[PDB]
């Protein structure tokens, strides 16, 4: 039907990049020691 | 007799009909579809004429 | 070689033979086909 | 008989000498003139465990 | 199970009449040529 | 077989079967007549 | 409006403007199709093991009873029920039914008669937008060949386990007992059928390349050669002169089509006229007419026979008539 | 295992030929 | 003769330009009827001519004879042949009278009058005249209403036919009771055509067959009148499609379906086919095998009951899925089999134990080995065995050729069937040229 | 059906309706046991027809206390015994016997198990030789094997047929030995004219071994029975 | 434009696509337990209920259907000691497959 008026965009920038990989790799350090127990 | 069953696949009854309610089930939905049919023709063109169809 | 064999061939020669000569005559004499 | 490369199995058979076939494993068990139990082949090894 | 082919019956028929008497409805006059 | 007053002519009759096939043959031959007008 | 209950109803089925298209064909093959693709699914997950031979001895056929996607199948209803029509309700217990060969039964009898309708309706749509109408007539050609696979050849040998599973191994062992009891490659039916499509690969190959081979420059290069079609379009996309120019010198200017509806014409001709026979031929050979059979024919003097290629082609045949149906045979013959 | 493993597999397949038709790109004619 | 240029149709095309020609199309059916005639003389005359009347009759390779001799001409008790020249007499008679349609064929589509219109006002005919279509259906319907009365006839005054159910060997049997009863008759048609039923190829006497034909006799020369004085109604005015080539893909539709019942009948129906003439079924020559390997048991005079086989089923004798005393093995599939050499042997609960070990006629084992060596299957260049099997004997069934031609035959024309049917449903409406250029109808549409 | 109720129908009036998998049922006899009529007399027609398959199963449960179980049938009509012949001794206090000796005396059945899985057996009283009080002819018979020497695996292995490959057990072991089971019967009703004696058994023979790849289980049947005497 | 975690906002706005992703979480909730429930009955042993028993098994969403009244299987089986007369149409595998579709 209409146009819905309430599409948004979503950005992740570089150093929000940086801080999501490096986020993710530091706890699979961390529990990756736990789960092969 | 360890199991009860149709036993009618080879009897050959007609339509497949051993139950009588199988019969009016055959013809009391062919009847209503024929009565909505029938009513309905009013809108699908009156060729009460020599020659109406789709002619070439 | 035998004579039933041989006089069925010319049976068949004296038929294919037989349809393009329709076609032959008319195509000579009349030009209506 | 050796194993060809292509037969994945390979029915055993012993030939002789010469080449021809006197003992075999066969398939039909019921019909049987050349098995090894109407033949009494027996096994002798040579060195390595078996000695 | 009788009661399951008393269904059947009813399922086939429906969709068989909606089939016999669906391209008796004028069906050859619905196309989109003009005359 | 056929019948002794008859049997002279089984050689023609063997050929019999193979003259409907001949008709089509003969359709294809007066239209290269006309050359395929 | 003053429409009845009626007229609403079929100025819906035979709208031209829904997603898919219904049409009247469409209200008995819809609710066939999704009957026969709904009981597919459950039996070739969760089937339990079927008697195909009468012999009482089950093949699995489903996913969780250790097969792969290969190995998986809808095996075939059993020896002994042969061409009695067994529907559900026949069968005392619902289990009795799937130990019998129950599923494949119903699903071939809502299949065959769901693609006869899909062949309908491919007409139907064809009328409702002024189309030419032979579209559902190239369609016939795999119909003809899926109603010999699954109807007609069960009816020439006499029993529904003989026509071919519902899986892709049980595909390659009907194909392999076939030509042990009949032999298809020696059949100039299959040599049409298999001529059908490597000829319709090739004239499939060679005709698509020479239409992107021919295509006017419009684009860049870092922009793919699609996008100088742009959708509805009314000039040519392609020199036609050109691809006809260059395929004349190419073998020679007679084997050639310069008028590309003649051409289009032969790539439909083509496969369609070869599955035909392909289709009948197995048709023929559901009524025991096999093939060719060159066995033992070369003969020369004091009537000693020397091999061929078709007297190898025997012992392939003969490897694989002792094997199939390994438990069943009690006589001599394969009359069954 | 691998049971569910391959019905996984099956109705992905399953899953993009729904979005295949009905979410396609619609074509814009000119 | 005609060009193009003033059709449009091409010189493959090209009967459809005497479409709107009455007088050229009437000599075109008939030209084409005195070929069919034309065959049925020439190859009833070859196959006289290379018939031993003392070997049987479909080791022979022959169809056309069976069919007259199931009407009952120069045949005796069993099968066998008393004399061969009445089927020397259709082939001269048809072959004869196919040059009167020779004739005819070559006259009107020459010489006689190209429309038949104006001049011949009887016989002209307008496609979309419904009143005038009605008639020419409503004449040819007494012409094979007429026609299937002459059977009738044939089997109740003029010598009967054979009767392969005859006490004693086949035989043939003045039909005399014919039965006519509608709830008996009617019962055929509205079988179901799967296995144990088999919907109009499970008529199993003589009875019937001609019974029958006293109903369709009827019929169409009750129906054959009512076409005549009516025209077809408003809902068949809205219903279907009134050109020439609608007509024509209307027949095709039915002799598609035509020839699939004949594809199955010649298979699996040994009354109308019998066993004798045109060899044993495929179910008949498998059943055959284990009746006559079970004579071989008792000449060793080992138990047939007690016989287990290698699957613990029952070698020689086994139960049906119906319980049933049948046979055993992979013909277990055939237990619906009947024949004259067989039901003599069945009693209540299937065929006896008590029978079969004591009550075998000699005759009955003399028909069933012939019938285990002449099982219908073979190959293409007429070996004649499995696919394994060499270069040794000539043989392919009559009931195979007549299953695989009629099978195909019958095939195409539903073929033929899809592609009138969609043409003649397109030039009525107008677009089977094509698209207009101007105003397609999906350019008035809606997207999506 | 009685005994010419069946016998005036024709094989078409019959076929597919699974009257001919019945014994004929008996109206007219004695049933307080009045003849007591010694001698020979030709054991004739001795067809029977179960009721229930019920087996002794080792139980899902760890409790041991076994039990049966009621059953699902996977064949469809091949159940019945039928043409068994003999001779039926009878004396004087009630001591009597039958032996029979040919006819359908076996007939093979699978069946199934709650939990999915199923079990199968030759249903067989061949051989069978009961004596004495015209309430107990309990006795013994043999169970034959189920498969025959000569079947194959799929792998083409076998004692009579096959080639082969800690795994001997599903080779070497092709086993074509004959078990032995136990039959009861009763004689309920006595008709003293026409020669027809109709009873209720109980039969219970062993199930299969997978040529001795499991062991096999035993199996409850009930059900009537039926036998005339000239 | 949004960061990552304001995606979800773009429904405060208008009622009618905050029932439609309403209506999708939902549709994954049920899904879940219609495939926990066919992945349990694939996997349980109802052999030794006296000392394996439903608990030490290690299992989640079966003793929630047990214990509103769901005791037999499409297999057959109880959990108290004895077999299914007749499971009906809500048993085990009968529940599984209702919140599937
Ligand atoms: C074991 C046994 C199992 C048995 C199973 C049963 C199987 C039965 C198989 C039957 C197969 C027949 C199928 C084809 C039927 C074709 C009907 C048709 O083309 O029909 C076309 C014609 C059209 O009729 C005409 O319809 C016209 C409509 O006019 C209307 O419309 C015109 C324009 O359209 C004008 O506008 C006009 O003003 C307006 O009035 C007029 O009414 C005409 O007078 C009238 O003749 O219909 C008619 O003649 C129809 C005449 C025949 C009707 C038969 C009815 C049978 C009913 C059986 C009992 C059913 C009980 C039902 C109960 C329901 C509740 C539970
Ligand atoms: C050019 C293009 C490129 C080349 C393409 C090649 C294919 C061209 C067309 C092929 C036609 C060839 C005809 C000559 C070969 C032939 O067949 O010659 C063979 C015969 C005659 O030859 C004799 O054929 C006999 C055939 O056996 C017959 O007689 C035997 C006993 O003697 C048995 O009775 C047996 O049942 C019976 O079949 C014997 O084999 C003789 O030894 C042999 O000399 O001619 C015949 O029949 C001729 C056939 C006439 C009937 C044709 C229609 C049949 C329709 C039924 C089948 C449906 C369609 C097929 C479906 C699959
Ligand atoms: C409604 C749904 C119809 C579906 C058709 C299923 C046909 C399968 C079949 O079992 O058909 C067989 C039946 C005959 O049935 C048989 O009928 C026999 C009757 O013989 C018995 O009775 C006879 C009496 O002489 C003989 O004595 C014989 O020995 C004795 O056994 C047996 O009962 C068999 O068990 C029984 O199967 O033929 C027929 O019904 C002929 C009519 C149907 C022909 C269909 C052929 C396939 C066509 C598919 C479409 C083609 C492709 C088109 C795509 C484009
Ligand atoms: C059995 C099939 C059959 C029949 C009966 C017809 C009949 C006809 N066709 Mg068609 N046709 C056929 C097959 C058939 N055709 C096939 C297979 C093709 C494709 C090649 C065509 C292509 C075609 C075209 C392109 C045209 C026709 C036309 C015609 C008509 C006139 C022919 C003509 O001008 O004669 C003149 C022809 C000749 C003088 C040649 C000689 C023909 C004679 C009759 C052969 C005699 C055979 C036999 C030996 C006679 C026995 C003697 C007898 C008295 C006992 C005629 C009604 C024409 C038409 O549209 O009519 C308006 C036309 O233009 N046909
Ligand atoms: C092959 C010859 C032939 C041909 C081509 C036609 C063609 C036609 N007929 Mg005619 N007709 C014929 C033979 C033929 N008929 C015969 C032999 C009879 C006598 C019975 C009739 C009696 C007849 C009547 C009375 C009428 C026609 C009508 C029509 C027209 C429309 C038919 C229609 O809509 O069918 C479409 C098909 C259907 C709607 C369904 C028909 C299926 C029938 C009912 C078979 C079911 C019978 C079943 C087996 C019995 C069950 C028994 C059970 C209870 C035990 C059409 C022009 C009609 C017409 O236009 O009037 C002039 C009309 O009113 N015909
Ligand atoms: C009923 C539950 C519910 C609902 C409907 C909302 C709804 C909302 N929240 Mg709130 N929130 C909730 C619970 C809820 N919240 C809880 C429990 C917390 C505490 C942890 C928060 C903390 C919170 C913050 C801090 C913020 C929101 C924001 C938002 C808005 C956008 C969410 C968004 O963009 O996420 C986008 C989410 C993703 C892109 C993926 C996130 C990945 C997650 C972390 C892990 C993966 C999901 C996981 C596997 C699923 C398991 C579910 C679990 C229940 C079992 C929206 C109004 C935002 C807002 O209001 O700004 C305007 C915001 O900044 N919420
Ligand atoms: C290509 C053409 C091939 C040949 C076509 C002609 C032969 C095929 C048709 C055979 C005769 C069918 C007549 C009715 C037979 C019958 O009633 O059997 C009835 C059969 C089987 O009925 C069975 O009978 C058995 C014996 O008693 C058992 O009792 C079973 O319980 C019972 O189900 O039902 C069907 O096969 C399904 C019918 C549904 C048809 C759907 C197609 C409709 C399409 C639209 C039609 C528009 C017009
Ligand atoms: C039988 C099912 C079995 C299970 C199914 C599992 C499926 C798994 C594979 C899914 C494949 C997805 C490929 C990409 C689809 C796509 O690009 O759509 C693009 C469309 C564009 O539509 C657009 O929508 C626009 C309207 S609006 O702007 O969105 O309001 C409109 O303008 C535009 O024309 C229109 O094109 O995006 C949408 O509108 C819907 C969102 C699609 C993204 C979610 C898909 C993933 C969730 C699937 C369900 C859960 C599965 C769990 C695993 C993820
Ligand atoms: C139209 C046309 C056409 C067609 C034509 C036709 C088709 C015709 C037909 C015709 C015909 C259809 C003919 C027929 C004929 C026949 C005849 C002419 C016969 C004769 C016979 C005889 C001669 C016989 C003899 C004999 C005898 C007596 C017996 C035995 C011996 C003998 C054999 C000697 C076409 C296509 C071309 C096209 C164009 C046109
Ligand atoms: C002799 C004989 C017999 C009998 C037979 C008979 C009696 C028959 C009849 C038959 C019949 C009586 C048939 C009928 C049929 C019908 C039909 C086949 C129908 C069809 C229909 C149609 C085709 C329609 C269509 C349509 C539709 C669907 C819708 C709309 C459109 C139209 C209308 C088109 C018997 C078996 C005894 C024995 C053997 C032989
Ligand atoms: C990370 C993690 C987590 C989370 C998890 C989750 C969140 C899960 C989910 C899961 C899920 C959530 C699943 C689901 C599934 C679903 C399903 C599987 C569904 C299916 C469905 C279907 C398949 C349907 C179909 C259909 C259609 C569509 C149409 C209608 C009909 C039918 C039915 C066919 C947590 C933290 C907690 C912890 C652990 C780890
Ligand atoms: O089913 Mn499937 O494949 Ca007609 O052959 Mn006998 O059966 Mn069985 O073997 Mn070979
Ligand atoms: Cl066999």
């Amino acid at each position: 039907a209409r146009p819905n008026p309430n599409k948004q965009v979503v950005e992740l920038n570089r150093t929000s990049l940086y801080w999501g990989l490096l986020l993710i790799f530091v706890l699979a350090v961390l529990f990756s020691s736990y789960i092969f127990n | 007799l360890v199991d009860e069953r149709m036993n009618g696949d080879g009897t050959g009854r007609p339509f497949g009909v051993n139950d009588p309610v199988l019969g009016w089930v055959l013809l009391g939905v062919f009847g209503t579809m024929w009565a909505i049919w029938f009513i309905g023709q009013k809108d699908l063109g009156d060729f009460e004429d020599a020659d109406d169809g789709l002619k070439l | 070689m035998n004579i039933e064999l041989a006089l069925t061939l010319v049976s068949l020669v004296l038929v294919v033979s037989a349809g393009p000569l329709v076609v032959v005559l008319l195509s000579a004499r009349g030009g209506n086909l | 008989r050796r194993m060809p490369t292509f037969f994945e199995t390979f029915p055993v058979l012993l030939l002789d000498k010469d080449g021809i076939v006197r003992a075999d494993v066969p398939f039909r068990k019921a019909e049987s003139k050349y098995s090894i139990e109407q033949v009494g082949v027996s096994v002798t090894f040579y060195g390595g465990e078996l000695d | 199970m009788l009661t399951l082919k008393i269904f059947v019956y009813t399922v086939v028929t429906f969709f068989v009449c909606l089939f016999i008497f669906g391209f008796l409805s004028n069906d050859p006059a619905r196309n989109p040529g003009k005359n | 077989k056929l019948p002794e007053a008859y049997a002279p002519f089984a050689p023609i009759v063997d050929v019999l079967p193979v003259i409907p096939v001949f008709f089509i043959l003969l359709a294809f031959v007066w239209q290269a007549a006309v050359s395929f007008r | 409006e003053n429409s009845s209950l009626w007229a609403r109803f079929c100025e819906w089925i035979t709208s031209t403007e829904n997603r898919l298209y219904i049409g009247w064909f469409g209200v008995i093959m819809i609710p066939c199709l999704l009957t026969a693709t709904s009981v597919f699914i459950i039996a070739f997950i969760a089937a339990p093991p079927v008697d195909i031979d009468g012999i009482r001895e089950p093949v699995s056929g489903s996913l969780l009873y250790g097969n792969n996607i290969i190995t998986g199948a809808v095996i075939p209803t059993s020896n002994a029920i042969g061409l009695h029509f067994y529907p559900i309700w026949e069968a005392a217990s619902l289990d009795e039914w799937l130990y019998n060969g129950g599923p494949y039964q119903l699903i071939v009898c809502h299949f065959l008669l769901g693609v006869y309708c899909y062949m309908g309706r491919e007409w139907e749509l064809s009328f409702r937008l002024g189309m030419r109408p032979w579209i559902a007539v190239a369609y016939s050609a795999p119909v003809a060949a899926a109603s010999a696979v699954f109807l007609v050849y069960p009816i020439g040998q006499g029993s529904f386990s003989d026509g071919m599973p519902l899986g892709i191994s049980g595909t390659f062992n009907f194909m392999i007992v076939f030509q042990a009891e009949h032999n298809i490659l020696m059949h100039p039916f299959h040599m049409l059928g298999v001529a059908g499509v490597f000829g319709g690969s090739l004239f499939s190959a060679m005709h698509g390349s020479l239409v992107t081979s021919s295509l006017i420059r419009e684009t860049t290069e870092n922009e793919s050669a699609n996008e100088g079609y742009r959708f509805g379009q009314e000039e040519e996309t392609y020199n036609i002169v050109a691809a006809h120019g260059y395929f004349g010198r190419l073998i020679f200017q007679y084997a050639s089509f310069n008028n590309s509806r003649s051409l289009h014409f032969f790539l439909a001709a083509w496969p369609v006229i070869g599955i035909w026979f392909t289709a009948l031929g197995l048709s023929t050979m559901a009524f025991n007419l096999n093939g060719f059979n060159f066995n033992q024919s070369v003969v020369d003097s004091q009537g000693r026979v020397l091999n061929t290629w078709a007297d190898i082609i025997n012992r392939a045949n003969l490897g694989m008539e002792v094997m199939h149906e390994r438990n069943a045979h009690n006589f001599p013959l394969d009359l069954a | 295992m691998e049971a569910l493993v391959y019905t996984f597999l099956l109705v992905g397949t399953l899953g993009i030929i729904f979005f295949s038709i009905f979410f396609r790109d619609p074509p814009r004619m000119i | 003769g005609r060009d193009q240029e003033t059709t449009g149709f091409a010189w493959w095309s090209g009967n459809a330009r005497l479409i709107n020609l009455s007088g050229k199309l009437l000599g075109a059916h008939v030209a084409h009827a005195g070929l069919i005639v034309f065959w049925a003389g020439a190859m009833n005359l070859f196959e006289v001519s290379h018939f031993v009347p003392e070997k049987p009759m479909y080791e022979q390779g022959l169809i056309l004879l069976p069919h007259i001799a199931t009407l009952g001409y120069g045949v005796g008790p069993g099968g066998e042949i008393i004399d061969t020249f009445p089927y020397f007499v259709s082939g001269v008679l048809h072959l004869i009278s196919s040059a009167v349609l020779g004739f005819g064929g070559v006259y009107h589509s020459l010489i006689g009058p190209e429309t038949l219109e104006e001049s011949y006002p009887f016989f002209g005919y307008v496609w979309k005249d419904k009143n005038k279509m009605t008639n020419i259906l409503g004449y040819h319907l007494i012409m094979l209403g007429l026609g299937a009365w002459l059977l009738v006839w044939k089997a109740m005054y003029f010598g009967g036919v054979y009767d392969t159910w005859a006490p004693g060997g086949g035989d043939v049997r003045v039909i005399t009771n014919p039965t006519t009863n509608a709830a008996v008759i009617f019962g055929y048609l509205v079988k179901s055509p799967f296995g144990g039923d088999g919907w109009i190829c499970s008529v199993d006497n003589m009875e019937d067959i001609i019974g029958g034909h006293i109903w369709i006799g009827t019929l169409e020369i009750l129906g054959g009148i009512w076409h005549i004085y009516t025209t077809p109604w408003p809902w068949a005015r809205r219903a279907f499609v009134w050109s020439g080539e609608a007509y024509l893909s209307y027949s095709l539709g039915a002799i598609g379906v035509m020839g699939f019942i004949a594809c199955c009948m010649s298979w699996f129906n040994n009354t109308a086919y019998p066993s004798e003439f045109y060899g044993p079924t495929g179910p008949e020559a498998s059943q055959s095998q284990a009746f006559t390997f079970l004579v071989r048991d008792q000449r060793l005079g080992a138990n047939v009951a007690s016989a287990q086989g290698p699957t613990g089923l029952g070698k020689y004798l086994m139960r049906s899925p119906t319980g049933e005393i049948i046979f055993g093995g992979e013909t277990m599939r055939f237990w619906d089999f009947r024949g004259p050499w067989l039901e003599p042997l069945r009693g209540p609960n299937g065929l006896d134990l008590n029978k079969l070990k004591n009550d075998i006629q000699p005759w009955q084992e003399r028909r069933a080995a012939e019938y285990m060596t002449h099982a219908p299957l073979g190959s293409l260049n007429s070996v004649g065995g499995v696919a394994t099997e060499i270069n040794a004997v000539n043989f392919v069934s009559p009931r195979s050729w007549l299953a695989c031609s009629h099978f195909c035959l019958g095939f195409f024309f539903f073929i033929g069937h899809l592609w009138h049917a969609g043409r003649a449903r397109a030039a009525a409406a107008g677009f089977e040229k094509g698209i207009d250029r101007f105003d397609e109808p999906v350019l008035s549409m809606r997207p999506l | 059906l009685t005994f010419d109720e069946i016998q005036g129908l024709t094989y078409l009036q019959v076929k597919g309706s699974g009257i001919a998998n019945t014994c004929p049922v008996l109206e007219s006899g004695t049933t307080n046991l009045k003849e007591l009529k010694a001698g020979s007399y030709k054991l004739e027609n001795f067809c029977i027809e179960p009721t229930s398959f019920t087996v002794k199963e080792e139980s899902q449960f760890k409790g041991g206390e076994t039990e049966f179980v009621k059953t699902k049938l996977m064949t469809r009509l091949t159940y019945t015994l039928d043409a068994m012949s003999g001779s039926f001794k009878v004396g004087s206090d009630g001591s009597a016997e039958l032996k029979e000796d040919d006819g359908i005396d076996y007939a093979a059945t699978t069946v199934q198990l709650p939990g999915g899985e199923r079990v199968a057996f030759l249903f067989t009283i061949k051989q069978f030789d009961g004596k004495g009080t015209l309430d107990g002819i309990k006795g013994d018979f043999l169970v034959p094997s189920y498969r025959g020497s000569s079947f194959l695996d799929p792998k083409g292995r076998g004692g009579s047929t096959g080639y082969d490959n800690e795994e001997l057990l599903k080779e070497n072991v092709k086993i074509t030995k004959a078990l032995k089971g136990s039959a009861v019967f009763s004689v309920a009703k006595v008709d003293p004219v026409t020669g027809e004696i109709a009873g209720v058994f109980e039969s219970i023979q062993p199930s299969d071994t997978d040529l001795g790849a499991k062991p096999p289980k035993d199996i409850k049947v009930t059900g009537l029975w039926y036998a005339q005497l000239k | 434009g949004l960061p990552w975690y304001r995606v979800h906002t773009v429904v405060i706005n208008d009622p009618g696509r905050l029932i439609s992703v309403h209506l999708m979480h939902t549709a994954l909730v049920s899904g879940w337990a219609g495939s926990m429930a066919l992945f349990e009955i694939s996997v349980f042993d109802p052999s030794d209920p006296v000392l394996n028993p439903m608990w030490r098994q290690g299992m989640f969403v079966l003793p929630f259907m047990t214990r509103l009244g769901i005791t037999q299987s499409w297999g057959g089986w109880t959990i108290s000691g004895e077999t299914a007369t007749n499971p009906g149409i809500w048993s085990y595998e009968g529940v599984a497959a209702a919140h599937i579709i």
